[PDB]
């Protein structure tokens, strides 16, 4: 009658899809998350689909020393 | 006056005391949010170095950046003031069209591309300033140079064209 | 507080005081000289003042008493009205700006 | 200060109660809400999101503890028929 | 006076008027122990599983408004949290505490 | 020197206060409706 | 001779009145008192729900919207429904739960004075700043670098909740797990 | 190209017997530096679980019904596999920590990391994470294998915070970048 998964795994999956569809495909849908995490980013790099750089969320302070600028000083006012 | 967001304020406190004469006087910027948003990338073009210098000065002086960076603070004001005089001398019509469009469009830049393309062409051929957005995805067209804006309430006229500098 | 994460997504407003208190302790206290942590006493007071503002509250109310005491002694023949006040620094209200500033 | 008064109210629940064990659970919930109220106001004064995060975990734990206590009370009522102490 | 504040006033005023009409105009005349039975454990269980599951969803709502910053690292811990709480749901289903049959 | 009478009064207050606390618990734990003046 | 400090009312961008914080505070204590003096435990829970609401509204008005709404959804919406469920099903005679509260009155007074006196001294100056002529005023201003992209409180929590402090999240999941398995094991027939 | 800052983050210093290689080594380094005895120890540890359960069954039978013992053996096998693998990971990562004899590893890291310097590679790779998120990842997994009896955790992040001054690698790279030049000149 009802199959046992560890005896015949493929037969069980066939029965589960037809007999407990909501629970079976819920397990399938949940497993597609990790599967797409392992497959799509690798393939995107192959096809050139490059990730966008992060947008600034703070003022972008330049590294290194200050530039020693001259201009728009107080003598330039008025 | 702390940076905490107020929730029960009912009054405003103003102080009339001026700065001491020991501090050089700078005239403040008289432009409101919409015009200086439409001038922001042109300010960012001419005044990048002074903008960065003023923020580097403050990072060099933690807890004291206000008082120890006033002169570099004054230089930022005068450089941005120079762009706003320059635009108001050469591109006043296109300037006004863009920020009046912005001021009617929740100050969202993708709702005013035709006016922005008009002004970007005028600013480039008068003041030689280029709008630049760092680190845009190289595979795609830059978003501000796209013919169609997916999020624009008004679809964009096919005839209105993005201004690519040097085309 | 001391976490380093404020309410608006930025850092917490008392974090620089906490970082300096930890900096003072790490570099002045030691096993060879345990008394170096006495140098941290003023920094710890600054961190407690940032959290709770007791000393600042004591100063402001001491000063406000004096300010309101002197303000009663003087005579205000024509103090600025709120309408004139609300026109301070506006494009076409030079008369009200001069009156408010008493210039 | 309101949080202090609320903590007293939850404390007084035990003092004023000889026979009502359901009021005992409610007093624990008032005390937990009082302490969470105090943390939340303090973290607003100190501009610290960690205090808000602490409050969220107390709410979760208080909710989980109410679940267990109502469960234990049900396993007790099933054999007894009363939640009343004969005092 | 804000729109939200006025809104609560008006909605409550609506409820007062309806009560007022029926308590003023509609005719009124005052027309005017028990046994103890066992209750079904299923109703405690519904509320139990609702409460714990409702707490788990609340802990995921900050993630839905913080995804850009969380990126890969936040997603991993969010997935770990989801994985742990779905195991307890598997316990709830497998033990038929909802009285499947 | 010290004031024996003054110090003794404080001693009575500290432990009388504790006794008054234990008096309140006995009154609270009374089974009959005796009242707050118990 | 001019008045350098000027004070005037704010017209728009005004802000809520702190008076509303006072009404909510007394409603919480009245509802709280009604919780522990109500005869019927079900009515006691109704007053408790009322207390949750006032605290929840308090949190919203001071700007703590996410946490305040969480109280409404979780405590009122879930916890107190579970409480009302069980209370409204079980058999309860009010006569069996009512003790002579008068016998507890002196212990009530003493406990209140002792606990309040000790616990109040522990509160930092922030929470006791505005409770019981020279009234102090809080002043705030703006920043620009700090306001480049503000997070709402729920986003600021989400920034750190799954990464910096995710050990707490794991621990809470285990407590939720244990609560789920435990409450099921002790109540249902296997 | 020495970055002039070879110790950029305050790290916890821990008293151990052997030199510290990496306080938060990447998962793949821990697999690659594993010794053949680590596989031997990990496999034998994994087998111990179901073997102990089988031994209890043969000496003190559980009296379980028809399919019960197969179910318990499936769970015991997974428990042993988890515990065996964690023990295998611990044995290798303890040498990275300097908490266990590590001479083969100190040589191998010195060999590998000098090579990346001469190739212009970053010492520890390139991350998709933001710098701040790298900091959070580094502070979560550093020395975390010492907690494996309670909670498992692994470093799958390419951060630069590994608790070790990196001047030694740049010293070694330019020392032999000069040697390879002199041989080219002598030709
Ligand atoms: C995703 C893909 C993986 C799941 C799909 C394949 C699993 C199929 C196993 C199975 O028996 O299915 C038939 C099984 C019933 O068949 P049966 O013939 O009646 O079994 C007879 C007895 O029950 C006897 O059956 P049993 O108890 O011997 O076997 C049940 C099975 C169930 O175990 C699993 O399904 C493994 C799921 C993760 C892989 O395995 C076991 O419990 C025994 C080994 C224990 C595995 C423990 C794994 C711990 C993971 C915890 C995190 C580890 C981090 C590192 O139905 C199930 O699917 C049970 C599993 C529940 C499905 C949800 C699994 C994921 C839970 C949420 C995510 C958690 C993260
Ligand atoms: C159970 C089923 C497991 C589902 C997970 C499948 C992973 C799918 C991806 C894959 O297969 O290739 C790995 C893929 C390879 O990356 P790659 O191309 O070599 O780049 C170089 C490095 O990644 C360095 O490159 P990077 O620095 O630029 O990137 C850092 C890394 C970001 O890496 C991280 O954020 C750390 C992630 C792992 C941290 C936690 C380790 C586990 C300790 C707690 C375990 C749970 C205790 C309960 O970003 C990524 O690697 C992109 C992957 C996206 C992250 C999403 C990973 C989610 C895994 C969580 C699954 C749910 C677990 C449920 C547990 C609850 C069960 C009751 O990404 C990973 O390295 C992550 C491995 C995570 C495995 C941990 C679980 C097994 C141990
Ligand atoms: C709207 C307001 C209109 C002005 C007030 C109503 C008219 C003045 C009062 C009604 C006088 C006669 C009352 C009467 O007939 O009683 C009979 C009954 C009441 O019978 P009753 O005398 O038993 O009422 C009992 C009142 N208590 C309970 C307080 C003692 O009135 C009605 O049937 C209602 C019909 C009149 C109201 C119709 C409102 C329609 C609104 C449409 C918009
Ligand atoms: C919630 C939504 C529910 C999701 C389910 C909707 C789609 C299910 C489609 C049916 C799956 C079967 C696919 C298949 O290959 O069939 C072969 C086998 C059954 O063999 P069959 O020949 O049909 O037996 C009858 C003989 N007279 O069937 C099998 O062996 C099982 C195949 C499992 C793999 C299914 C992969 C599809 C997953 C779709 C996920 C969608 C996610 C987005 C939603
Ligand atoms: C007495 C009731 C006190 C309720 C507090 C008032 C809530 C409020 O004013 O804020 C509205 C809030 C979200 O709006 P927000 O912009 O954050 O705050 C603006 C404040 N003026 O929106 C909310 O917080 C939801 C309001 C909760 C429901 C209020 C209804 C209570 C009064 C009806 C009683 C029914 C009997």
């Amino acid at each position: 009658t009802t199959p046992r998964f560890w005896s015949t795994p493929l037969k069980y999956c066939r029965w589960a899809a037809r007999e407990r569809p909501a629970l079976f495909f819920s397990v399938v849908i949940g497993a597609l998350g990790p599967v797409t995490l392992a497959t799509v980013p690798p393939l995107r790099r192959l096809i050139g689909d490059v990730d966008a750089a992060p947008i600034p969320l703070t003022y972008p302070i330049p590294p290194g020393p200050r530039k020693q600028l001259k201009g728009y000083d107080d003598d330039t006012e008025d | 006056m702390a940076t905490r967001k107020p929730a029960f304020n009912q009054h405003v406190l103003l102080d009339t005391t001026p700065l001491p004469d020991s501090i050089p006087k700078v005239k403040e910027i008289g432009a409101s949010s919409a015009p200086l948003l439409s001038a922001s990338f042109f300010i960012g073009a001419r005044c990048k170095d002074y903008n960065d210098d003023y923020m580097q000065c403050k990072n060099e002086n933690p807890g004291r950046g206000e008082f120890e960076c006033l002169k570099e603070g004054r230089r930022v004001t005068r450089c941005a003031r120079s762009v706003l005089k320059d635009i108001n001398t050469h591109c006043l019509e296109q300037f006004r069209a863009h920020w009046q469009c912005l001021d009617n469009n929740n100050q969202q830049l993708w709702q005013c591309r035709p006016a922005e393309w008009k002004l970007n062409k005028c600013v480039y051929e008068n003041l030689k300033l280029e709008k630049v957005i760092p680190d845009q995805p190289k595979n795609s067209t830059p978003v501000h140079l796209r013919q169609r804006q997916i999020f624009a309430h008004h679809a964009i006229p096919p005839w209105e064209r993005p201004f690519i500098p040097g085309q | 507080m001391a976490s380093g994460y404020g309410l608006n997504g930025g850092p917490s407003r008392c974090f620089p005081f906490w970082q300096e208190l930890l900096a003072c302790y790490v570099t002045n206290s030691s096993e060879d000289n345990p008394d170096g942590k006495n140098k941290c006493i003023p920094v710890m007071e600054d961190y407690y003042e940032c959290l709770h503002h007791r000393k600042e509250a004591a100063r402001v109310r001491a000063l406000q008493a004096a300010y309101r005491e002197a303000e009663a002694k003087k005579l205000q023949e024509n103090p600025p009205t709120a309408g004139q006040i609300r026109n301070l620094g506006l494009l076409n209200k030079e008369e009200d700006t001069k009156k408010v500033h008493c210039a | 200060n309101i949080t202090l008064i609320l903590f007293l109210i939850g404390i007084l629940g035990f003092v004023l109660n000889r026979k009502n064990i359901i009021l005992m659970l409610i007093s624990i919930e008032i005390m937990l809400l009082s302490i969470t109220f105090l943390i939340l106001l303090s973290s607003l004064n100190m501009d610290d999101i960690i205090g808000q995060t602490y409050a969220i975990y107390i709410i979760v734990v208080a909710g989980a503890e109410s679940a267990i206590g109502l469960g234990i009370l049900v396993a007790f009522y099933r054999l007894r028929g009363s939640i009343a102490i004969e005092y | 006076m804000s729109a939200m504040s006025i809104y609560i006033i008006f909605v409550s005023i609506i409820a007062i008027l309806f009560l007022a009409i029926d308590l003023i105009f509609a005719p009124h005349n005052p027309y005017k122990s028990q046994s103890r039975s066992p209750f079904n454990i299923s109703f405690f269980i519904y509320g139990l599983v609702f409460l714990l599951l409702d707490l788990e969803i609340l802990l995921l709502y900050p993630f839905a408004v913080s995804e850009y910053v969380n990126s890969a690292y936040g997603l991993a811990a969010a997935l770990i949290f989801i994985g742990i709480i779905t195991i307890g749901f598997v316990y709830e289903l497998g033990h038929d505490a909802l009285k499947v049959h | 020197p010290k004031d024996a009478v003054h110090l003794g009064l404080k001693g009575a207050a500290v432990v009388g206060g504790i006794g008054l606390l234990f008096a309140a618990v006995r009154t609270s734990l009374a089974r009959k409706n005796v009242g707050p003046w118990a | 001779s001019q008045i350098s400090l000027l004070l005037l009312k704010e017209i728009y961008t005004n802000g809520s009145t702190h008076i509303m914080l006072d009404i909510l505070s007394v409603l919480a204590v009245i509802s709280g008192i009604c919780v522990i003096i109500s005869k019927n435990p079900i009515v006691s829970v109704l007053h408790l729900i009322g207390l949750f609401a006032y605290v929840s509204f308090y949190l919203i008005l001071i700007g703590l919207n996410f946490v305040g709404l969480s109280y409404l959804i979780v405590y009122i919406g879930a916890v107190s429904i579970l409480f009302l469920f069980i209370l409204m099903l079980i058999n309860i005679r009010t006569s069996e739960l009512q003790s002579n509260t008068s016998n507890s009155i002196p212990l009530t007074i003493l406990v209140g004075i002792i606990i309040s006196s000790f616990l109040f001294k522990m509160l930092p100056y922030g929470v006791i700043i505005s409770n019981q002529k020279n009234d102090l005023f809080f002043i705030t201003s703006k920043i620009w670098d700090g306001a480049l992209a503000e997070n709402n409180h729920i986003s600021s929590i989400g920034n750190i909740m799954y990464t910096n402090y995710n050990v707490w999240l794991i621990l809470a999941s285990f407590i939720l797990l244990l609560a789920m398995v435990g409450a099921i094991v002790i109540t249902i027939k296997p | 190209n020495t970055p002039t800052q070879t110790y950029q983050f305050p790290s916890k210093t821990v008293k151990t017997d052997y030199p510290l290689i990496d306080n938060d080594p990447h998962f793949t380094r821990v697999i690659r530096y594993a010794r053949p005895s680590d596989y031997a120890h990990g496999l034998a540890a994994a087998a111990a679980g179901p073997a102990a359960l089988w031994l209890m069954e043969r000496i003190s039978p559980s009296q379980v019904g028809r399919g019960g013992f197969a179910k318990a053996m499936r769970l015991a096998g997974f428990i042993g596999l988890a515990g065996g693998f964690l023990y295998f990971y611990q044995r290798s990562i303890l040498r990275f920590y300097g908490m266990s004899e590590n001479a083969r590893e100190v040589e191998m890291d010195m060999r590998e990391m000098t090579d990346r310097v001469k190739a212009g590679l970053p010492l520890y790779g390139e991350s998709r994470l933001s710098p701040a998120m790298q900091g959070v990842a580094a502070r979560q997994s550093r020395y975390s294998a010492l907690f494996f009896g309670v909670m498992p955790w692994f470093n799958f992040v390419n951060h630069n915070q590994h608790g070790v001054d990196t001047a030694k690698y740049y010293q070694q790279a330019e020392r032999e970048l000069e040697a390879e030049r002199l041989a080219r000149e002598q030709a």
